[PDB]
């Protein structure tokens, strides 16, 4: 009865909060009994190049401590040495009437490195960075009241700090990064080099003019993924060119991990930002290109989402298609062609519905003109979850359904296109 | 010369010869809350 994680395949670093301590007082600095009217202080000074952290891993060969430290540096730029130069100190003055006790614990900041792949965590590592302590103050426990026998609470952690879960995706270090040194105008074609040689990789690039862009591979194959470099563009700038801040922290925008799904990305890109494009493993030596085209027409009504190209819609009956479901308020698009000859009068009754994830869908008629593609709305506010409503669509026409996931109940989304007549 | 030719001592435990880490001690009670009013000393002072 856990929660569904709509994370794209990759590596993620999660800040789970601060103020963690071990059970059974394993991190208890100690307790001071300050008399009435007096003062007390607990100081935790630290040395240089010290302060051992706490590390566990599910796969030491892959998720080693060095690897986890490098990924943490990629995400938030943490280094163990930084915690070495810090000091913390708790000062408490007891009132005039009664005495006061202060307890001090050494705390930790809990980071988690996860390898998320197809809806599950295949590798998990826990890092605990030495933090700046936790202090609790009580009235003087009057000896003795009583002594009550209790049992240990077993191994575990207790968070005394505020709730926190900051998730940041990081660049896979084993995959190469190729740079487009020139800012992207209305049109460009990247020829994938032979240096990488079929291994999945990233493309770092920026944009000349803010706007909505269509990015695709040849025949929309393979599916591409796009990320935004977090905090990029505030630093060193050159007009019309790319400036790499070596930022590895990325935010997933859209893209399908499945390398076989025919898809193209429509995304709103900013000239003051840097973006990565992940292209997956290609199992052939056949050449391919990444095409970048700024869109000024109706295609801007698909941002930001990957549009899935359906080829097996050539007969009446039942068809359903499974993709990685986007997060809540995140879009996924399907472009399909009703079977039959297009004579502008033959119609087929179409039923569109999802199986588990509820989403609001808007479909568009697509009529490519000499000016480009024209998208015409023909329905809005379609609730796809177990939708029994049907609509008659022209045989041989082209339609694009954009679905916004409003309830995530499954890591996958299944769009069914039932065709009668 | 023999008396003064001590072998070179190794640096701090974490590695280095440059500087200590410092630490704060003391307080003036109070109106004012003199909590940061205190003394500062190098922490190891002999780490070699």
């Amino acid at each position: 009865t856990q929660r569904v994680l709509p994370y794209s395949n990759g590596l993620y670093v999660i800040n789970k909060g601060d103020g963690y301590i071990r059970t059974n007082d394993k991190d208890l600095i100690g307790t001071l009994l300050i008399e009435a009217g007096s003062s007390g202080s607990i100081i935790q000074p630290r040395l240089r190049n010290t302060t051992r952290p706490l590390f566990t891993t599910s796969n030491d060969t892959k998720f080693s401590q060095q690897y986890t430290e490098e990924r943490l540096k990629d995400a938030f730029n943490v280094q163990l040495f930084n915690t070495s130069t810090s000091l913390f100190k708790f000062v408490e003055e007891a009132p005039s009437d009664k005495n006061i006790c202060i307890k001090a614990y050494n705390t930790y900041e809990k980071y988690e490195l996860i390898d998320y792949q197809n809806g599950s965590i295949v590798n998990k590592a826990e890092y605990y960075l030495p933090s700046l302590g936790y202090c609790e103050v009580t009235n003087a426990p009057s000896p003795e009241s009583e002594v009550v026998k209790m049992q240990v609470a077993e191994d575990g952690f207790i968070q005394n700090g505020p709730e926190e879960e900051i998730v940041v995706g990081v660049i896979d270090p084993s995959e190469n990064i190729q740079e487009i040194n020139t800012a992207i105008s209305d049109n460009y074609t990247y020829n994938i080099p032979g240096i990488v040689n079929n291994n999945p990789f990233y493309i770092l690039f920026t944009v000349n003019t803010t706007g909505i862009y269509k990015i695709n591979a040849q025949n929309n194959l393979p599916s591409l993924k796009i990320y935004e470099a977090i905090g990029s563009g505030n630093r060193n700038f050159q007009s019309g060119n790319l400036c790499d801040d070596d930022i590895k922290a990325i935010n997933y925008i859209t893209g399908f991990d499945s390398p076989n799904a025919k898809s193209y990305l429509v995304v709103l890109l900013n000239k003051d930002k840097n973006y990565y494009i992940r292209v997956p493993q290609t199992s052939s030596n056949i050449e391919n290109q990444i095409q970048f085209k700024r869109e000024e027409g109706d295609l801007r009504n698909l941002m930001n989402s990957s549009v899935n190209i359906i080829d097996n819609l050539n007969s009446t009956g039942a068809h359903y298609y499974t993709r990685q479901s986007p997060d809540v308020h995140d879009y996924i698009s399907y472009e399909f062609t009703i079977p039959g000859n297009f004579n502008n009068k033959d119609t087929s009754n179409i039923r569109l519905y999802t199986s588990y994830n509820q989403g609001i869908g808007t479909l568009f008629r697509v009529t490519e003109t000499i000016d480009g593609y024209n998208l015409i709305n023909i329905q809005q506010n379609l609730h796809l979850l177990n939708n029994t409503n049907s609509i008659r669509l022209l045989n041989g026409a082209i339609y694009i359904l954009k679905v916004e996931v409003t309830e995530l109940n499954n890591y996958n989304i299944r769009l069914h296109i039932d065709i009668t007549n | 010369l023999i008396s003064t030719a001590i072998p070179f001592p190794y640096g701090y435990i974490g590695g280095g010869y440059y500087a200590p880490n410092m630490i704060t001690f003391g307080s003036a009670p109070k109106k004012k809350l003199n909590s940061l009013i205190s003394s500062t000393i190098p922490f190891p002072y002999a780490g070699y």
